[PDB]
């Protein structure tokens, strides 16, 4: 019951709410490695963690950034 | 002056070549139009014992319009191509 | 040194032509000498260089053998062999020969614009020549499709009402098929590694991939000189395109294809063609009979010579796929034949009647004679010779064409004698029509025929009477070169 | 190799002079743009000749490698 | 191809930079100077503003000189580095090169010299140095470490070839040269 | 290079006021950069010493002739593009202040080159997770490079949502490739090809074939070209797939090692679906900039037919086609961006909005080139009849090199649609050239000071002022004459395809 | 059946061609020859118009 | 010539399973930052290792 796209419900109905749910991706993604480095008993895929948290949040505030200066556009009209 | 032609049958031939394949396949074409002017001679002969014989031509002419019928299939422009790409031994 | 002289003297000519008229551009008002009587001086220059390319090809003419096989003048210019054998002489003669009656055919019914004009026609006359003197496939097509970036740009420009819609005919129609031949040129270039003439001449392919390269190849062919059921562009683009490009189009352009079929299908898949020779036959004479009887319920004055040219050049596809010297030799006259008289039917058609009275609809125009002796006599003279009168040399290629055929298939191939009887009965009946009864009431009598447009008819006519009454000026050339084409064994 | 740099030479020419017609300009205007242009596409022309005749002896190197292999193929 | 002797697989920065050719400051000279004068030429080519000629900033001026001074040192830095790998004449370099390794055999001392990294961090630090010029367009990276994984074999500078018998050189065997793997490991195999 | 010089940039950008003379002379500091870039970078790599291949940096970055060819393609592109912002293109204050306003426009694109570069070389899965963000971020902060434009935001908010789930596939590949096998260097993982699940490699192309809008993922590539500015939409239309159409036939080098038939299939069934779209998507459109999305859309599907037949004739066709292509969507946006002069004024009808970011929006506004500036339309008919394919143009040659490789691997079909969407295609180019040119003649004759250009006052009225630019209009020069006049030397510069391997070796 | 897959197994033309070992077996689809046998030429185009009779 | 010179180029090797072309020019785990001698699983003897496989440069 995946097959049938189930999660697009589970989304909310804003753009930010977009943005939670690639971050809930990536830590998806995270969460594999490492249980994939823990049972080989190898460091090199907790290295891979490491990036993948430290870069997954570097995209989170490139996201908000743009985010936020779009919602500032439409109340950009600063008359007074 | 007036070139002659080189005689090279295909069979001796290795096509890889190219000058020999280009000898063999004017060689054949040359040995062609030379069969056709021979059926024009042939004609010439066939058209002038016709008139002089006049009412005679059905027995003064009986060899040379029946040698002429004989020879009218295959004195004719064939191509090299015909020979050349098909081995008849086979 | 033809094609390096050739190239080298348009590619010269074409930076004259683009230098003295555009350095006048810049912030002025065109107060210009050369600009004077509709640019005079830059027709002229265009003018002299049509002419001056007849005279490159005749300083290699003089030295070229009629009795040598193979391909002479062999050269390497940009990477490329170009040579000359007997069939490509005369393609090429006749080629640069409508180049300067394409010009002067548009002399002085432009609105504008005619520098670019004239370099738009050169390019067109050059290529079409460079066209029948390559030697690989792939240069084929690169010659035979860069024609259509000139010829798109032409036609738009100096087009009719409905040039939108021919544009998109010509640019689309050529496209759309010879792309389907650019598949079969690459299949040559995967399996045999070159597309050289003379290295895929002596190599035979499966059955099967002889029959996938054909159909490739008739594709591109089938379109390109139109043949039923894909011929549906011609008349519309002969209707709204210019002199110049009509006498072009019909002249050289729809003979590449002849040309087309003894370069890329005859020598090379000499096996499958024996076995496309029936189907073709079935085609080719469907179009001769449907082309001339559509002509007959036809009303445009331009479009009606648009199928008659359809209908002669079904009989030379004809003649030219037998499998003897008698009808290969009559198909390559008819297509000599057949650039003089269907060019001069479009100066008399669109270039004379339209250039004055500016319209193409047939049921205006009647009873021409009576106030236009001169165009008369030459509407008659070049309607016989269209329908195949003994004395034109349109007769001595329909005559051996037909025999030819006749030949290869007795049965199937008597058909092609109706084009002696259905020549007859569109052409005459637009003859009768424009020169009969009263002079018709919706045109006003206007000057007669010009210098300018008796001179090109009087040598678009002289050409044709003289390879009529004396062919062997051409039989000759080409007699050693078609009877290499031949495919046959006899046991 | 005279004979290849001049004919860059020439092209470089062409290119300002085509360079006008855009620009909209009469073809005798700052003639040393001519001469520039001259220079710079016989420079890349100096370059390219090299560029060619340096692939020269490369491939035919990596060729009489590859014809060995094909005997290998062919046997 | 144009191959030549192997000096060097992975130079050190300082040998780099010690084997500079004239030639190869004098590109550092253009590069240096160039920069400066290209600003100036791309105004002659068009102003930046206006239709007629104008010098830029001064302060442009200062900003281009450093461009092209760490610009300038890379042509340089790749010009040298070319001929230690083999990819470049080396003739003259070979000559220096073999006669400082034999000197620091001569005195028992390593060709390549003392080092604050254990035996890893050496392996370590020649695998990310080595063959980074490549990439020097990119990003600088340099073999600053006087790491042992330089690709030769030590006894071609053992054998004297012609013009080197006047040195009077003599060279101990290699199991006594001070920091070498082979005279490292003599009591414990796992520690230098 | 960059890296030493991108720093001082930074360090140099703000210390400076902020002045639209001191912001475009720091612009020709990035293309100083650059060029130093490219002579360092031709100085110490070779194609000759490069074929084997030079692994760099702990195995992490692996060089060889094929991508070294790439990143000089990506070099060059880059320079001329900076001469669109380093240069004025128009002239007039109006529509170049937009190039000057940001100072780090130039700071970004060279943060884009570095990433640019690198990507082709990635040889370990942790670092290709990274090099593909640091040039995706870059495209995003490049589109919200203008932010008091509306339109711009909108897209690189829509173009930061669709390239974070391409980077997330991207990333759920390498994560389960990494599960199967516990290694990460893709070397080491090549000694597993036969025991991988090889499918895990095509999830990662699903990530990269978003990322470059093939279909039926073109829908975003095609609204976010059609609104970002024209001085933008030229660098985010091309530069993304020269670095990732490289690293795509890399891999599908590595995934041709086993050569599963069920891959071919499904790649396959996106070309062909994708050749589809291009082609018919075109047809009924009004604006110039969608048009030439549709177009690139289509030219990314005829590289991918080379990119899946992957053998040796593949290199000498994406090669060259990836290189022909560059310098025609260089040439065709630089035309566009110098034609806005022509423009009418009005003195209404359908209210037609026209903004200072994209002043040429519409293919109608392209009416009476042949008028105004008969030159440049020639050399726009020119580009424009190279993507057509008319010989022997440049683009004739990608076409032809493409079908080679093509049909020696048996794509038949795929072949044959390439044609069809070939010809489909010519009617959408056509229309380009039918605006400027095929009413000449009715309008020869025509009373018009309304132009834009029109605008600057008359300096002396005796002396001769060009109406273009000196470096803007030689490059457009230079650009036409290479697609017209390549059949001079396509023999060798085919003889230099033939030098590039990718362990072809023997 | 691709012309590639063909080449590898030697089913193409990678030798070059001769015209003395004529192949009395139906060659491949995507195998050239030199010369062929002309029986089968008879067994395609079949006999008539021009082939071993007129 | 021409048509032999293209034929050799645009030839393609087989590459399967068996054969093709891996750029690791050494073995790993010689040195480990830290306990360098673990389980004693590390049988590969650096001093007796066999030569490894060379590439091919083609234009040498
Ligand atoms: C996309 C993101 C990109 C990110 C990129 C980020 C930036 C990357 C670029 C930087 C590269 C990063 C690599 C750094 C890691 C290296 C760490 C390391 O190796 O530690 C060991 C190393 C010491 O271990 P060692 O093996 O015993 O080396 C001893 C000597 O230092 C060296 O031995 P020696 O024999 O070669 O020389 C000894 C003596 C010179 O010996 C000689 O032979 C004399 C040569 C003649 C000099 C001619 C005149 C020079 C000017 C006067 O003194 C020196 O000159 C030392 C050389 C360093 C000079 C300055 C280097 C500046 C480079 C820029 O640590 C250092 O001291 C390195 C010093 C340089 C600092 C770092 C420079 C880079 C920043
Ligand atoms: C309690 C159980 C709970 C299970 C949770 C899921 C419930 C079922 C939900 C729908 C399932 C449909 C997909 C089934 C699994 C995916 C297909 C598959 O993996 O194969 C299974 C099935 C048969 O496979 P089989 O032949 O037995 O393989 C044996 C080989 N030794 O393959 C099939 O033949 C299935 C038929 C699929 C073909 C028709 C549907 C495809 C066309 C519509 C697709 C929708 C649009 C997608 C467009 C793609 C976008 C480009
Ligand atoms: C001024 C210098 C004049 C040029 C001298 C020169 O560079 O010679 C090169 C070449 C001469 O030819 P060459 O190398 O001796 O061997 C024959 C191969 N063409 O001469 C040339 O390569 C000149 C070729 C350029 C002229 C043709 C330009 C393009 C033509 C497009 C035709 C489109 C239809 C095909
Ligand atoms: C505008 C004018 C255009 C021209 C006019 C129309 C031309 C086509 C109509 C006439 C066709 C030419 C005549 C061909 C049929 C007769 C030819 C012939 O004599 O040979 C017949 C041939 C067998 O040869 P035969 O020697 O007769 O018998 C020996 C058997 N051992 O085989 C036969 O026995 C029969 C041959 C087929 C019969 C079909 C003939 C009619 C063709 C109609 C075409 C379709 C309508
Ligand atoms: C700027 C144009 C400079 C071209 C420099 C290209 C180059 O030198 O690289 C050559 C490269 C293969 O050469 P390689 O084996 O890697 O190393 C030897 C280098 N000769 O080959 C390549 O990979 C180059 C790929 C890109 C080819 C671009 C061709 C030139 C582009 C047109 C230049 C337009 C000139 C405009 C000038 C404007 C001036 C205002
Ligand atoms: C002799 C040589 C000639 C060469 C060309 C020969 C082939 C030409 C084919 C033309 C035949 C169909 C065209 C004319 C039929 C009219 C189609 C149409 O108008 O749509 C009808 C139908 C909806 O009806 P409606 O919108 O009301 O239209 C009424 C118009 N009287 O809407 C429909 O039914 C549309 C059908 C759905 C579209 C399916 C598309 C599948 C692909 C079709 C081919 C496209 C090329 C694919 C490969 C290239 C791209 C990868
Ligand atoms: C045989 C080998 C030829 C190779 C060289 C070709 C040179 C092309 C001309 C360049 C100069 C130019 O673009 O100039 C433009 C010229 C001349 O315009 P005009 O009417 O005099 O301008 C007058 C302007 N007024 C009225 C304001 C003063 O017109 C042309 O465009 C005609 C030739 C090219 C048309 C088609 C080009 C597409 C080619 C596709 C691949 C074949
Ligand atoms: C108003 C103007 C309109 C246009 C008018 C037409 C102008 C004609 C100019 C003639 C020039 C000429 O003659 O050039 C000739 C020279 C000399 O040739 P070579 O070096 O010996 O090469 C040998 C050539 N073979 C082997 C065919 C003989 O080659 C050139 O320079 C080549 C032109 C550049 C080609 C473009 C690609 C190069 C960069 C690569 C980018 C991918
Ligand atoms: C000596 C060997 C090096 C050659 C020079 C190379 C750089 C050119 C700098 C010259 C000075 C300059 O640009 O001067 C400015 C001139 C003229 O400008 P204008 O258009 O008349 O503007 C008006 C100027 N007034 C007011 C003085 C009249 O522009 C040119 O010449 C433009 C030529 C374009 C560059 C050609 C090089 C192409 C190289 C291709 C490599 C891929």
């Amino acid at each position: 019951m995946d097959l049938i796209l189930l999660m697009l419900v589970a989304v909310g109905l804003n753009i930010i709410d977009i943005y939670i749910m690639i971050e809930i991706l990536i830590m998806g993604c995270t969460v594999n490695t490492i249980y994939s480095a823990s049972l080989d008993n190898d460091m090199i895929g907790l290295i891979y963690s490491l990036i993948q948290i430290i870069i997954a949040g570097v995209e989170s505030a490139i996201g908000l950034s743009i985010l936020v200066n779009y919602n500032r556009i439409r109340n950009s009209e600063e008359i007074e | 002056d007036h070139v002659r032609s080189p005689n090279v049958s295909f069979d001796d031939i290795d096509y890889n070549n190219s000058q020999d394949l280009h000898n063999a396949q004017e060689s054949l074409l040359r040995e062609q139009w030379i069969r056709v002017s021979a059926l024009k001679v042939c004609r010439k002969a066939l058209e002038s014992c016709y008139k002089t014989s006049g009412p005679n031509h059905y027995e003064d002419c009986r060899e040379i319009a029946e040698k002429y019928l004989n020879m009218l299939p295959d004195h004719r422009i064939q191509g090299f191509l015909g020979y050349q790409k098909n081995d008849p031994s086979k | 040194m033809l094609v390096q002289n050739l190239i080298i003297f348009n590619i010269i000519g074409i930076v004259l032509l683009v230098l003295l008229n555009n350095n006048n551009n810049g912030i002025l008002n065109k107060k210009s000498l050369l600009t004077i009587k509709n640019e005079l001086k830059l027709k002229q220059i265009g003018l002299i260089i049509s002419i001056i390319n007849i005279l490159i090809i005749i300083e290699n003419w003089i030295g070229f053998n009629s009795n040598y096989y193979g391909f002479q003048n062999i050269e390497r210019f940009l990477n490329i062999y170009w040579g000359i054998d007997g069939i490509s002489l005369l393609l090429v003669l006749l080629t640069l020969i409508l180049g300067p009656i394409a010009i002067l055919s548009n002399w002085k019914n432009l609105k504008g614009y005619y520098t670019y004009y004239v370099i738009s026609i050169n390019m067109l006359v050059i290529l079409m020549a460079l066209n029948f003197i390559c030697l690989d496939l792939v240069s084929f097509y690169i010659l035979f499709e860069s024609t259509l970036a000139p010829l798109f740009l032409l036609i738009g420009i100096y087009g009719a009402n409905n040039k939108n819609k021919a544009a998109y005919y010509v640019l689309i129609y050529t496209l759309a098929s010879s792309l389907f031949m650019l598949l079969s040129i690459v299949i040559y270039y995967i399996i045999i590694n070159s597309t050289d003439y003379i290295y895929i001449n002596n190599i035979i392919l499966s059955i099967n991939l002889q029959s996938l390269l054909f159909i490739g190849i008739i594709i591109g062919i089938a379109v390109k000189t139109p043949l039923m059921p894909v011929h549906t562009w011609l008349p519309t683009v002969h209707s709204e395109s210019p002199l110049g490009g009509s006498i072009l189009l019909a002249g050289v352009i729809l003979k590449l294809a002849i040309y087309g079929v003894i370069r890329l299908l005859l020598p090379n898949l000499s096996e499958i063609s024996m076995m496309f020779t029936p189907i073709i036959y079935i085609i080719s004479i469907l179009t001769l009979i449907y082309s001339s009887l559509i002509t007959l319920k036809q009303t445009d004055l331009k479009v009606i010579i648009a199928y008659s040219s359809i209908s002669h050049l079904a009989v030379c596809m004809i003649g030219i796929f037998a499998n003897n010297l008698i009808g290969i030799n009559g198909s390559l006259i008819l297509c000599l034949a057949h650039g003089f008289v269907s060019p001069a039917l479009f100066i008399l058609v669109g270039g004379i009647l339209y250039d004055r009275y500016h319209n193409r609809l047939i049921n205006y125009y009647q009873g021409l004679s009576t106030f236009m002796p001169i165009f008369s006599i030459y509407l008659v003279v070049f309607s016989f010779c269209n329908t195949g009168t003994p004395l034109s040399g349109n007769f001595v290629g329909e005559f051996l064409s037909i025999t030819g055929a006749v030949i290869r298939h007795p049965i199937i191939g008597s058909l092609t004698a109706a084009s002696v009887l259905l020549s007859a009965c569109y052409q005459m009946k637009l003859t009768n029509r424009l020169t009969g009864s009263v002079f018709s009431q919706y045109l006003h009598i206007t000057n007669d025929v010009t210098n300018r447009e008796i001179f090109l008819l009087n040598w678009l006519l002289i050409p044709t009477i003289i390879i009529g009454i004396y062919p062997s000026f051409v039989t000759n050339i080409l007699n050693l070169a078609s009877s290499t084409l031949i495919y046959s064994v006899l046991i | 190799m005279i004979a290849s740099l001049a004919g860059w030479g020439l092209f470089g020419v062409t290119v300002r002079a085509y360079q006008q017609g855009i620009r909209k300009v009469p073809f005798s205007y700052y003639p040393l743009g001519y001469v520039y242009s001259a220079l710079g596409w016989v420079a890349f022309g100096y370059g390219f000749n090299l560029w060619t005749e340096r692939n020269d002896k490369l491939l035919e190197k990596r060729v009489e490698k590859l014809k060995e292999s094909r005997n290998l193929r062919l046997s | 191809m144009e191959t030549y002797e192997l000096i060097d697989s992975d130079p050190k920065f300082s040998r780099v930079v010690r084997y500079f050719r004239p030639s190869d400051y004098l590109t550092w000279a253009l590069g240096t100077i160039g920069a400066p004068g290209l600003m100036v030429l791309f105004e002659k080519i068009e102003p930046a503003k206006g239709n007629t000629f104008k010098m830029p900033p001064p302060s442009i001026m200062r900003i281009a000189t450093t461009i092209g001074f760490f610009g300038g040192f890379y042509y340089a830095y790749t010009s040298s580095t070319k001929r230690f790998w083999g990819y470049s004449e080396n003739a003259k370099e070979v000559a220096k090169d073999r006669y400082e390794v034999k000197k620091a055999l001569s005195e028992k001392k390593s060709p390549y010299g003392s080092s604050l990294l254990n035996p890893y961090q050496q392996d370590m630090s020649a695998r990310n140095s080595t063959n980074s010029q490549l990439l020097l367009a990119i990003f600088p990276w340099f073999n600053v470490a006087n790491h042992q994984s330089h690709g030769i074999d030590l006894r071609k500078y053992y054998e004297v070839r012609d013009g080197e018998e006047n040195w009077n050189f003599t060279l101990p065997p290699l199991d006594q040269v001070k920091d070498l793997d082979v005279a490292q490991y003599k009591e414990y195999s796992n520690y230098p | 290079m960059l890296f030493t010089s991108l720093l001082l940039i930074i360090v140099y950008g703000s210390l400076v006021n902020k002045s639209h003379l001191l912001t475009k002379l720091i612009n020709r500091l990035g293309l100083i950069i650059i060029i130093y870039t490219l002579l360092i970078h031709l100085n110490i790599n070779t194609l000759e010493n490069l074929s084997i291949g030079i692994n760099m940096f702990n195995n992490l970055l692996l060089i060889n002739s094929f991508n070294n060819t790439i990143i000089e393609l990506i070099l060059i592109i880059c320079i001329l593009y900076v001469l669109l912002i380093s240069f004025n293109i128009t002239g007039l204050s109006i529509i170049d202040n937009l190039n000057y306003s940001k100072r780090t426009f130039i700071v970004i694109v060279l943060f884009n080159i570095i990433g640019l570069t690198l990507l082709p070389l990635v040889n370990d899965i942790m670092i290709l997770f990274i090099i593909i963000e640091l040039q995706s971020y870059s495209l995003y902060l490049l589109t919200a490079i203008f932010n008091e434009s509306h339109n711009s935001t909108k897209s690189a908010l829509y173009y930061f949502i669709v390239g974070s789930i391409a980077s997330f596939i991207i990333l759920d590949a390498t994560v389960s490739i990494y599960d199967d096998l516990g290694l990460t260097n893709i070397q080491y993982i090549l000694m597993y090809i036969d025991k991988l699940e090889i499918f895990d490699l095509l999830c990662l192309l699903f990530g990269l074939f978003i990322k470059i809008g093939l279909a039926p993922f073109y829908s975003y590539s095609i609204t976010i070209y059609s609104l970002s500015p024209t001085i933008i939409t030229n660098y985010i239309s091309l530069m993304p797939k020269l670095s990732i159409l490289t690293l795509i036939y890399i891999i599908m080098h590595y995934i041709n090692i086993v050569n599963n038939t069920d891959l071919n299939y499904v790649i396959s069934f996106l070309i062909l679906i994708s050749m589809f779209i291009g082609s018919f998507g075109g047809l009924n459109v009004i604006r110039i900039k969608t048009l030439l999305a549709y177009s690139s859309l289509l030219n990314v599907s005829y590289m991918l037919l080379a990119i899946l037949s992957n053998s040796n004739e593949s290199i000498i066709a994406y090669i060259y086609y990836i290189i022909q292509y560059s310098l025609t969507h260089i040439n065709i946006f630089s035309i566009i961006l110098v034609i806005s002069i022509y423009l009418p004024i009005m003195n209404n009808m359908l209210n037609v909005m026209i903004t200072k970011y994209s002043p040429i929006e519409y293919i109608n506004q392209l009416k009476n080139l042949f008028i105004n500036n008969i030159f440049i339309a020639i050399a726009l008919c020119i580009s424009i009849f190279s993507l057509i394919g008319i010989p022997p143009l440049t683009g004739f040659y990608g076409k032809y090199l493409v079908l080679i490789s093509g049909l020696n691997n048996g794509y038949v079909l795929l072949s044959i649609v390439l044609i069809i969407a070939s010809s489909i295609s010519t009617v959408y180019y056509a229309t380009i050239l039918k605006v400027l040119s095929f009413d000449t003649l009715s309008f020869k004759d025509i009373i018009s000071n309304n132009l834009i250009i029109n605008t600057s006052p008359e300096n002396n009225n005796n002396e001769i002022k060009p109406e273009i630019s000196n470096v803007i209009s030689y490059v457009i020069s230079s650009l036409t004459l290479i697609i017209l006049l390549i059949i001079i030397q396509y023999e060798n510069i085919v003889k230099g395809a033939y030098l590039v391997l990718l362990y072809n070796w023997v | 059946n691709s012309y590639r897959a063909a080449l590898e197994a030697g089913n193409g033309n990678e030798g070059g061609f001769d015209n003395k070992v004529i192949k009395t077996e139906r060659q491949g689809f995507w195998e050239g020859v030199y010369r062929r046998p002309l029986s089968q030429t008879v067994e395609d185009l079949g006999e008539g118009r021009g082939i071993i009779t007129q | 010539s021409t048509a032999d010179l293209y034929g050799l180029i645009s030839f393609t090797p087989k590459r399967d399973i068996h054969h093709y072309v891996i750029r690791v020019d050494e073995v790993p785990g010689k040195h480990f930052p830290t306990n360098t001698t673990g389980n004693f699983g590390n049988t590969v003897d650096f001093e007796n290792l066999e030569p490894r496989r060379k590439p091919i440069n083609p234009y040498l």
